[PDB]
């Protein structure tokens, strides 16, 4: 339970400011099949109102903060994976474009149907609006005939803001303290 | 005070005898300020549905589509005398598409081809509503032949013996700008 | 797995007003083989008096407070997941019809035959009228022929209060302290 | 561990009093074939003195305190169930007839085949002499030919005052204190 | 855990009156493939110095005092039980031959690699000397040929006193106590 | 799981008076196909001297603190116990060629695909020259043609104190406080 | 879960003094098949920079503290170790040369295939410089033609001082508290 702690977090401090949490589902999906370099995935979330945030380098809306609490590995790519049809490697997490702030774990090994599957690091705090972008490293490319692109979830937790009294002093003054 | 924009919908419904569906439901004091109507599926929805959108209780408005077509909140229109009137409308055009709006309600968009019905709604001032804001939809199974659409009270029931049937699919957005 | 302390919480909070806790099963179903894009899952409650509360956008009755906690997918969609032959995805939660509360986590993972199975982070909260609807965000679609629809099936605690002396007047007193 | 914490509990809190507390395997068992509506089940169960106490609507002895804990299904039936020999569904559990306490979510999945069977929200109390009805209310009936009954083991803790000094007062005074 | 707590309690609480705690594997086997009735299981229990105390109502001798604390069933024992090729049922837990404190919720569904398995509900004492003997009821007996024998494995801890001093003392000192 | 917890405890133990503590990988395996009663298996540990301890009754060295923390069974094993190529069945711990000390569950039920893994009960603590001794004795012994010898890999905590100021004098005093 | 506990030590400590605190991978690989005794692998870790350290017996950089703090074994080592087209054994890991600290347990146990790998016994702390080197001690080395080099990954936190006010001896006032 690291998403429960981050959970219990954010209902806490960001209540007495006026807040709402949830969370969400991130998807980072390496296009097109990588057999030899250092690719690119397309991260694509899901936020409140029907609003889709795609391509790379999603920017953070001005009045949310999010919190990259984990990551898995859906079973029918665990399957392809060790079966040779698309590629192993490691995940790195940027921040602001500067910041290298995590690389995950070797993602054929964060698959979900292992109860013994090794999680991410730390859960990593992104402010209001500022760039997060993903690259993909890949060592062990993919070799099989029919070959199929990569996807790895994320789980965000996602403090929102638009519905507090004044919203302006509203984030500023909450996102300091958490 | 906040916006609040938002689409409702019911994805499968009998246009069968006498049905009444609550769409939905918004707590807290505001202001309407857009609305729009739509439906999908068979013919039916044409004549068998009525929609209607309530402000504490009390009734703001309820109508169907052959009753903003048949008293003139549509697309202009002028028929020869040498005719049957808007049977003569229906049985010959497909597609009508009308903009401008106004406080009441204008049938928007007429489509028997692709089968989609609509409605639009701009208040040219905010319309306050205070306690509850509620939207009803009520399956009144009426032919196209009759229909009196002349209106004499506001809970007029009123059905036929040989109205069209089929399923369909409604739904409803609305802007609004609410309090906190 | 969150099931067991929210019940607990709902039998200690609401015996001094008077409260009938039980549990019901609610099935969420989108229609005819989703494919492309985000779909709607047909609700579906059980009550007490053979009430079968269908259709999207359930209304939460005027002295019941709800509490939807965990969910499960049947193996024999679970077989069809990995075969491709219906859609992976996640599934949203709305309370009052803007506000987003949860996101299920991929629901192949929540599989009954996954030795790993993910639950929800925290159950939510259902006041007194209050609409519940859901959306299916489909990632990985159905790609197979002779595809199938989906069903994901929940679990929601109710706290009744129409057996006690007044089904009104004392409910909204223990909406406050739950 | 939920069994063995409702025992704990018992064994601590009906001891000063003196207090026989033992397990019980209990039986629910639909018969010949349920195909169309809702059935009712034929109850089994069998206490210290080999007395089998049997047939619909248990009346439970007016010197004990039941406590209805887990729910499972055998293997055989479910190959039974997924290939249509037998109806799947929820059972739905009553006290006085009035009274709904649980249902049971879909008993194909509480099968002892999967690592991740489903469990119930609560250990169930029953008290001195109520009765006790259930009933079964099939989704998916039984759908081949050569149908088989259906068969639900339940699990119960069975508090017993009877070899105590005190009558059928004493057991529902230390009743309420649980 | 729930050997764990009661190894715990029998080392904090014997230490003082010199005490030997530890802890070994017994035996419940039902001999020569049972095909219709009620039988009778052969126990075995390991002591120290491959004693192996055998066959049925073991008597616990004058100085010591068991805990039976977990029960599990070996997993080509769960595969013969689900393939018919060994009987399924319960398994009657008495003391002294006449006083039932415990029944096994039936054996097939505690098998060791689910983690899902239900565990024995409590961890039953035997003080000095009694008597401990089991029972095992049959339901949907072993159907193919070459049917095998039941097997299931007892988790015992033992409190040994015979090292200390007097032991007659310093058991009836720890009985009391513990 | 007890490994982690037993090496923090002797990590802040053995510091005020000077010490190693670190991990080795101990092997017992009893030889030639086990099939009737209690065999030896023969240990195998090696130190970081380069030095290997083989055959029965290993000697702890007089200036180390050993303790023997988990157990573990690789997969080519597991899969010809469910084959009954090898035995089953459990290893008694021995010390100083008189105590005994645990039993561990069932060397099936600890392989590595298991799971429910399980692990010991408490770490055995081991002082300067004492004779750590196992016997192996099978349930369900090896039935099959062309069989196997068993192979049971354990993980020892070594508390070495050679590079105090005077080893021998160091140890009588740490043997007490740990 | 024991990366995320030494991690949020690690972030803790590094606060009051300033701190860049991230986690990485080093890739410990024995070149061309091992085939008859103990070898050296060559270190292979990535700071910042995309700077590569490589060759044997990585030298700490002045300004940082490392952790290893997890081990784990791709698929296709595990199915080229049991078809025997790689060695097994085990990996020591040795600080300044002098120190052994740990002892991983047999590396094709630690595979990632399987749903109960073990793993290691501490997260081994590592100073401003010191020499950080590994050994394979093999057993059951390579015999099938075709042989390939082993890969062994491990997963280290990195705790930076380079963006605080003086990365020259504030690294040296944390590394006491920590």
């Amino acid at each position: 339970s690291v998403t429960q702690q981050v959970f219990n977090f954010a209902v806490t401090k960001s209540q007495p400011f006026g807040g709402y949490v949830y969370s969400t589902n991130l998807t980072a999906s390496t296009s097109s099949a990588v057999t030899s370099t250092q690719l690119t995935p397309l991260n694509l979330s899901i936020t409140l109102g029907q609003i889709t945030l795609s391509g790379n380098s999603l920017v953070i809306p001005a009045t949310q903060i999010w919190y990259l609490t984990d990551a898995y590995v859906s079973v029918p790519d665990y399957t392809n994976i060790t079966n040779g049809a698309e590629a192993d490697g490691v995940i790195l997490i940027y921040k602001d474009g500067v910041k290298l702030m995590l690389t995950t774990p070797l993602i054929s090994s964060m698959s979900i149907s292992n109860p013994a599957r090794t999680h991410l690091a730390q859960a990593v705090k992104y402010s209001p609006q500022s760039i997060l972008t993903m690259y993909f490293n890949p060592t062990k490319p993919a070799t099989a005939s029919t070959s199929y692109p990569n996807t790895v979830y994320f789980t965000v937790v996602v403090v929102d803001f638009s519905y507090a009294q004044n919203p302006a002093r509203a984030v500023v003054s909450a996102n300091a303290v958490m | 005070y906040s916006y609040v924009h938002n689409i409702t919908t019911q994805t499968n419904i009998d246009l069968s005898s006498q049905q009444t569906i609550h769409l939905a439901s918004i707590n807290g004091k505001g202001y309407i300020i857009f609305l729009r109507f739509f439906c999908e599926g068979s013919s039916a929805c044409f004549t068998n549905v009525k929609f209607s959108v309530k402000a504490n209780g009390l009734v703001l408005y309820s109508f169907r589509y052959i009753q903003l077509l048949e008293l003139g909140q549509a697309i202009a229109t002028a028929i020869p005398s040498s005719s049957q009137g808007f049977s003569t409308l229906l049985s010959n055009y497909n597609v009508l598409i009308s903009s401008p709006i106004g406080t009441l309600p204008q049938l928007t968009l007429y489509d028997s081809y692709d089968n989609r019905y609509g409605a639009m709604l701009q208040p040219a001032f905010p319309l306050p509503f205070v306690n509850t804001l509620s939207l009803d939809v009520d399956i009144l199974p009426v032919s196209q032949s009759s229909y009196d659409p002349i209106p004499y009270s506001l809970n007029d029931n009123q059905i036929s013996t040989n109205a069209p049937t089929g399923k369909g699919n409604i739904s409803i957005e609305y802007l609004l700008y609410n309090c906190l």
